RNA sequence: AACGGUAUGUCGCGCAGCUACGCCGUCUGGGAUAAUGGCUGAAAGCCUCUUAAGCCAGAAGCCCAUCUAGAAAGUGAUGCACUACGAAUAAUGGUAACCCAAUGUAGAAGACAUUGUGUGAAC
RNA sequence: GGCUUGUGGCUGCUAAGAGAUCAAAUCAACGCAGCUUUUUGAUUCUUCGAUGUCGGCUCUUCCUAUCCUAGUGAUGUACAAGUUGCUAAGGGUCGGAUUGUUCACCCGUAUUAGGGAUCGUGAGCUGGGUUUAGACCGUCGUGAGCCAGGUUUGUUUUAUCC
RNA sequence: GUGCCGAAAUGUACUAUCACUGAUACCAUAAAGGGAGUCCAUGUAU
């Protein structure tokens, strides 16, 4: 089970990344699903969005295609596009999908990959305006979107607390492998090091 | 304070500004500022006039654009009725 | 009467500006093209009538 | 244009789907903003509808037609029994919602609130509910759960419930301690009480449990909820008609005369494409009972029940009592209430949540002086000649 | 005669119920945009709303606030019951329900609501 | 219905002048280039073991090439009333006289746009018109008979299936 | 044909592009006419 920290990325950079793994038989949660960023102005990314809500069905609005705000439902759209859904083989690797604005209380203590190649800096050129899903959905009415900042703050600061923890294991681990290269040996020591 | 005939009145203690009776009318405009940008009067001396100060000229700058804007006249032709609190000069505060 | 000094004022954001002949739309005084994308930011321009 | 004339929609589109609702009381959505700051004190307050009456105002308009003349002015009553806080509800705010941290318990719990634990009261034996009794589970676990109310739940209401109040069994006299003690029921019927939660918006949430565990376990009264001027919304279920036709239901025009197959009816469900009916179409199916609020009804008085001077005003130096002479389909109301300016949703003898009003009015009519002169009395069965039965020993003392 | 039948009797008035030709409510502020108007400001030692970065003002329109429906969004609270920093990217059995019996707050049938030793029903 | 757009409707580019003076406030020739399927043609691909054909009545939704309402710019914009450009389709867009009418045209009002959905809508209606068999008039034909020439009387079925 | 649906390089090397926009013959439409948008550029003068 892989944690994705999808700060940074780009939905659909992502989603192909996502969709394919997916496939190949992998459970896979995203986190910070907020954070990742599409190209675009703020107008030209509301426009596009603008245009997906004048989509329902005409006799009645209740079978039409449902409009999801929320981040968390933005980009597992983007993925079920790219997914056979519809077939059994499609929609049991669609359930293994999990989207998390803001990184829940369970996902906290695993260690989390950042795919390099769908990331913003390598994609997008430098002087183009990006913005973030968090950013768009409140302006699409999303009404969590204050919600979720509140809760990073005290999340972050949680983590800070470990990683002081953590420097003071580590720093005191150094100070004693400094003592067991002089018990080995010199030669030893290059062997670990070097490689002879 | 650019006008003929109707009178204009203010109101300001430091950081907001207020209007009544621009080209007649009783409604009050009001223009908040951001923090650290003053704005103040005095009818003794400077007489039918505003001051705005501030050390930005970015915030300072837009206060006066957005105080100019809100004395726009409509259905009605501007080259005759010329009306409003159009900018003098933009002078420094202590030129030392 | 109005004050001689300060239609001076006055005159020069009303009065003294140039417009284009398809926008219609206001400009500086010195001006050779039309900001507005639409009608392609077109490069005629006239200056403001003085009617009385 | 292709429709061959304009003429406006027929029936709201807002409003739907218009169907029953199984909603006993007026459910309330949304609660108002908390200004923070403040007092916490609480919003929200059931009423029963007692009846209507009118009253004979005295405006005071200034620049209107109306200044300084008398106005006839239509009047619902409702009865507002004086309510009881037992429980108290903290809610987080999570990504998903609001969702909530534990409920505490009040010490005791009447027997009116156990009934709604339970469809049949009559066949149980048990009857075990609420067996928060145990001394060493109880007492502990409270302090527990209202310290995790501090720690994570922003916003707090409280659980309160309806005092359908207690009496002696039929021809044992009352007023002694040998008698047996049974529920008397509403003037619906029912010893179930109505259990609601009521939002209290006052600022520091801690400042909250402070009032909100004061009046805990204490009968709240409307005097300390409303007052005198106030704009409040009723919230409750309309007056149920069952199926009904396109003509009554939408308020369509029907059609010619010499129609085959009769005319009430809407002729064209709609066009060839698209090859369906749509939602927007008007069509046969239920009328009434529906749940609606209303905004800005107004409160002209204030109810308190041997004097029995609550139905007269200044005016007089008559005693009148408020319900008409003859009691229709109700009772006498010999509690607290409320004279409602105009309608209110709803039949006689139901549920109404009323509700403050989420954003204020700046009308005049909202602030207006209150000024009654005169308040009717007379029976509604059918034409009322007096307004007191002191009144008919007076105008014909000897009949037989 | 009284009190009735029949002509689905005719006329007069008529509670209840429904109903309009009657009566009450329709409050109210955001956010991002479309046109467009401005500020600072280069390109172009001048000048320009940006035709460049950045900022402001901005429609009965769109999205929120309000109001209607609502967990096969197969959810939840309460009662009973059986393996790890963060930031940028021109950076660091016994209960219970239902039947049944009324009632109406309601109803085509289902359902919903209330009560079932109590003035609940009938008088 | 489709393809096509001559014809109908709508819009550009250019200016030769009207506009007192002054081409471009507003009109716009002689020309040239487009868009539209709300007119009518052209065609014969589909339907002749049958998609019920005109108008009105009743109800819905959609388009904007906006008349009004919201917001804005120009002017031969002093005021008022106007002419005109841009964004906007949430709301509003009507009572009657004659006519089968669509359209037209008058009287009257709260100032006042035009369209689409099998020329929306007949197991929803109506049947005035169109288009049978009765009958009359007029021209034509020796005659039987004919006539986008006129007039009058003339049957509008079924849902209980998905 | 080679981001994912979808089998196969988001391949290597080299030039353009910001636009509610563009995207692979027949093919499923767009013209005359404009633009100190940007890149490349011809001839002259200072």
């Amino acid at each position: 089970p892989i944690v994705i920290d999808a700060k940074g990325h780009i939905q659909g950079r992502l989603a192909a990344a996502v969709a394919k793994q997916l496939l190949k038989g992998r459970k896979v949660v995203v986190v910070r699903c907020e954070e990742i960023e599409l190209n675009g102005q703020h107008k030209f990314t509301v426009h596009t969005y603008e245009r997906f809500l004048n989509k329902t069905t005409n006799s009645n609005p209740r079978d039409g295609p449902f409009h999801q705000r929320a981040p968390h439902e933005i980009f597992a759209r983007a993925v079920r596009g790219m997914i056979p859904y519809k077939t059994h083989r499609g929609a049991d690797a669609f359930a293994n999908l999990q989207c998390y604005e803001g990184i829940p209380a369970k996902y906290v203590s695993y260690k989390r990959l950042v795919i390099p190649h769908a990331l913003r800096c390598v994609s997008i050129h430098t002087d183009r305006p990006t913005t973030k899903l968090g950013r768009l959905s409140t302006t699409m009415g999303w009404k969590y979107g204050n919600v979720v900042a509140q809760l990073e703050e005290q999340r972050k600061a949680e983590s800070a607390k470990y990683f002081e923890a953590k420097k003071a294991a580590q720093d005191k681990r150094a100070a004693a492998i400094e003592k067991v290269n002089k018990q080995l040996g010199a030669q030893a020591v290059k062997f670990l090091e070097t490689f002879q | 304070f650019v006008y003929s005939h109707i009178k204009h009145t203010c109101s300001e203690d430091g950081r907001t500004f207020d209007f009544n009776g621009f080209m007649g009318h009783k409604e009050h405009k009001i223009v908040t500022a951001p923090e650290g940008v003053r704005i103040w009067s005095n009818e003794s001396v400077a007489k039918d006039e505003i001051n705005i100060e501030g050390a930005n000229l970015e915030d300072v700058s837009l206060v006066c654009g957005q105080i100019h804007q809100l004395t726009k006249i409509k259905d009605k032709d501007l080259r005759k009725f010329l009306d409003g609190i159009y900018v003098q000069h933009i002078e420094h505060l202590k030129e030392e | 009467a109005y004050e001689p000094s300060l239609r001076i004022l006055a005159e020069k954001t009303n009065v003294k500006r140039s417009v284009c002949r398809k926008c219609y739309a206001r400009l500086s005084e010195r001006a050779q093209q039309c900001r507005h994308k639409q009608c392609g930011h077109c490069k005629s321009i006239r200056p403001k009538k003085a009617g009385k | 244009s292709h429709r061959k004339f304009n003429a406006p929609r027929r029936g709201s589109l807002g409003f739907l789907p218009r169907g029953r609702s199984h909603a006993v009381r007026g459910r309330v959505r949304s609660w108002p903003k908390d200004d923070a700051s403040q007092k916490p004190h609480l919003c929200a307050f059931i009423g029963y509808k007692a009846g209507m009456t009118h009253v004979l105002r005295d405006v005071v308009r200034p620049n209107s037609r109306l200044h300084k003349k008398e106005a006839c002015e239509p009047v619902t009553i409702l009865e507002t029994p004086p309510m009881f806080v037992v429980g108290i509800i903290g809610y987080k705010p999570t990504v998903e919602g609001l969702k909530p941290v534990t409920t505490v318990w009040a010490s005791y719990v009447n027997e009116e609130v156990k009934r709604n634990y339970y469809k049949n009261w009559y066949q149980s034996k048990a009857r075990k509910a609420f067996s928060c009794l145990s001394n060493g589970k109880a007492a502990e676990k409270r302090e527990k759960q209202l310290e995790e109310l501090q720690k994570e739940a922003t916003v707090i209401r409280v659980i309160a419930h309806t005092q359908s109040a207690k009496t002696t069994t039929r021809g044992v006299d009352a007023n002694e301690q040998g008698a047996k003690k049974v529920l008397k029921g509403n003037h619906l019927g029912q010893k179930k009480a109505h259990m609601i939660e009521i939002q209290i918006n006052g600022g520091d949430v801690a400042a909250k449990l402070n009032y909100a565990k004061s009046i805990l376990e204490k009968e709240i009264k409307v005097a300390d909820v409303f007052t005198e001027g106030e704009q409040i919304d009723t919230i409750g279920v309309g007056k149920g008609f069952g199926w009904e036709g396109v003509i009554h239901r939408y308020g369509t025009k029907r059609l010619q005369k010499k129609t085959h197959r009769g005319r009430r009816k809407v002729a064209c469900i709609g066009p060839w494409n698209p090859a369906r009916v749509l939602w927007s179409v008007a069509r046969y199916g239920q009328r009434g009972c529906h749940h609606r609020t209303e905004m800005n009804k107004r409160i002209y008085r204030i109810g308190a029940a041997k004097i029995n001077e609550g139905g007269s005003t200044s005016f007089d130096l008559t005693k009148k009592s408020i319900n008409p002479m003859g009691g229709p389909h109700y009772g006498l109301v010999k509690d607290d209430f409320l004279m409602i300016k105009g309608s209110v949703v709803g039949t006689v003898k139901r549920a109404i949540t009323l509700r403050k009003t989420i954003n204020i009015n700046t009308r005049r009519i909202a602030t207006e002086e209150i000024n009654l002169k005169w308040i009717d009395t007379a029976s509604k069965f059918g034409h009322g000649r007096f307004q007191t039965k002191e009144e008919r020993s007076k105008f014909l003392g000897k009949l037989k």
